[PDB]
């Protein structure tokens, strides 16, 4: 056993009830002290506000207006190669490269199952066994909305309710399942290099998981799996995203 | 936070550069297609 | 309404952790004084157990999952009667309304969300029956087959550990959906047949014959097993009243 | 705690007189075959 307070703190702090208390003082339109905890913000994480629509941190009446802030679209150039995907998102690659039959890494040394991440869903799971995978981590200082890889049509969507442990290089190396047992939300999509999964997994504070066709899908937080299908794209009812377009984000609360 | 990609097998070679701690932007290159 | 806010603020793992770590204890004198306070409290009759003499368990648990004698549970003879596999009370019990499940009076659920969202066993059981059986403190806590039975699947499911009572039946919207709970899919002569077993508050430990306790640990994760067609090697089979699994504190 | 049972459509009748709050007890008659 790891004798580690930071991780001890993962265990017992009441995540969820810091989460929700996070989304209420993010939802409030403070004025002075919006602009204040944005300002600190700012400051403590390194925020280019240069990149944003609205450089002002006065502009933002509400500090999660401020965290889903917009880019000026100039400094995000989409890949034009139809053979290349594309990163859905900024921050920093955490982990990438072969699904090992079901194992997919979670940290150097450490694997968890690619069958467990899909909340047991076996038939999806058939689709990637022996496939690749990519982990990104958005830090508090980046963009935190999630775009297309590449041209997609919507086919399932999946909640998948969990802890909100925070991800780090201590919960990473540490907590088992970290991502299978976050609350989470699965995009499965068709594309012209075959099913795609994209998967928003949450943490601590930044447990608001959206998609741009169903709005906000976590809070509430009502405890079950829940499934939604779309047809294929040559049917009425299909949806469809093109590459870099935005998907879906994530916000406090 | 996370974002987690699968791709089915056969279907995508990841850009060589990357690896843990490489810096990720929207619209850079992420995988090429088999 | 004070007791059901609680159900949302409680530390209800850490305080079913809290009851596991006691129970398990072989604690003498101490273990003998909880059990009695626990008999006296709930009016347990230790006549049905098979050691009535609360000195002859070593752990509260041992107590909690104490066997009957046989003679006082005859398992019903005609092969074409299923029987109770729990001492306790009807919760509900009837159709399953296409994919609803009775809660309590004005409360449904979905068996998809029940069976976390594997549609392909909810398509089994769409407009089938259900029954609920909550087994109270001073009930018997193993569970017996209602029939002859070829174990096929198992499915352990993370979840809560919300109490079970006619306030949080009434009032906690999706209460069985949600609480950690092992599914159990059998062959029988009377078609597919599932068998779950849902924790709560402190009675959240849970064991098959087959397996031993699935819980604790809690590893976060959906977990799934799956045997063969009966009369082949490494299947499970269990007769009518045979126990198949039991709850206990931890 | 809980027992769930759930049984295929068409297949078990429930004894009649069981409802809410009925005792149960193992071995005792809890649906017939149809
Ligand atoms: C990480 C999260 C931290 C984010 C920073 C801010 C958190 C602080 C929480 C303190 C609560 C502030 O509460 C906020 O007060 C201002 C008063 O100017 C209100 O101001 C607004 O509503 C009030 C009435 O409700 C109107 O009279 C007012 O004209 C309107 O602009 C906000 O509607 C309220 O939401
Ligand atoms: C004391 C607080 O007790 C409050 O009561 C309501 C009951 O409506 C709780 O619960 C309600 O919302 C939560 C949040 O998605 C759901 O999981 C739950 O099924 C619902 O009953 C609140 O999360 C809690 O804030
Ligand atoms: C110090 C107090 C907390 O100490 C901490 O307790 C938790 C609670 O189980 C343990 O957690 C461990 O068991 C639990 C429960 O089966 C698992 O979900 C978890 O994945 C595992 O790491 C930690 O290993 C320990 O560091
Ligand atoms: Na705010
Ligand atoms: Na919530």
């Amino acid at each position: 056993m790891l004798n580690s307070f930071k991780l001890s703190l993962q265990y017992i702090l009441p995540k969820l009830w810091l989460t929700r208390l996070a989304g209420w003082g993010a939802s409030k339109r403070a004025g002075w002290l919006t602009k204040l905890v944005i300002d600190l913000f700012v400051k403590y994480y390194k925020v280019d506000m240069k990149e944003a629509q609205k450089p002002d941190t006065a502009s933002y009446r509400t500090f999660n207006e401020f965290f889903v802030r917009p880019l000026r679209d100039e400094v995000r150039p989409i890949d034009t190669d139809p053979n290349v995907l594309v990163m859905p998102a900024d921050g920093v690659i955490s982990q990438l490269g072969k699904i090992e039959e079901d194992k997919i890494l979670q940290a150097k040394g450490h694997n968890y199952s690619l069958e467990a991440l899909l909340a047991g869903n076996y038939l999806m799971a058939d689709l990637f066994r022996n496939g690749t995978f990519v982990t990104t981590y958005l830090s508090p200082r980046d963009y935190h909305r999630v775009h297309m890889p590449c041209n997609g049509i919507l086919r399932e969507m999946i909640y998948v309710p969990g802890d909100l442990f925070s991800v780090n290089h201590l919960t990473a190396q540490n907590v088992p399942n970290l991502f299978a047992r976050n609350e989470r939300v699965i995009c499965l999509f068709d594309t012209e290099f075959g099913p795609m999964a994209q998967i928003l997994v949450g943490a601590t504070i930044v447990g608001s998981i959206e998609t741009v066709w169903a709005g906000t899908i976590t809070p509430p937080r009502e405890g079950i799996i829940k499934r939604w299908t779309w047809p294929a794209g040559e049917n009425d009812g299909s949806v469809a995203l093109l590459k870099g377009q935005e998907m879906g984000r994530f916000k406090l609360g | 936070x996370t974002v987690i990609n699968l791709f089915a097998p056969g279907k995508v070679n990841l850009v060589e550069q990357l690896e843990s701690l490489s810096v990720t932007k929207i619209g850079q290159p992420l995988a090429v297609s088999t």
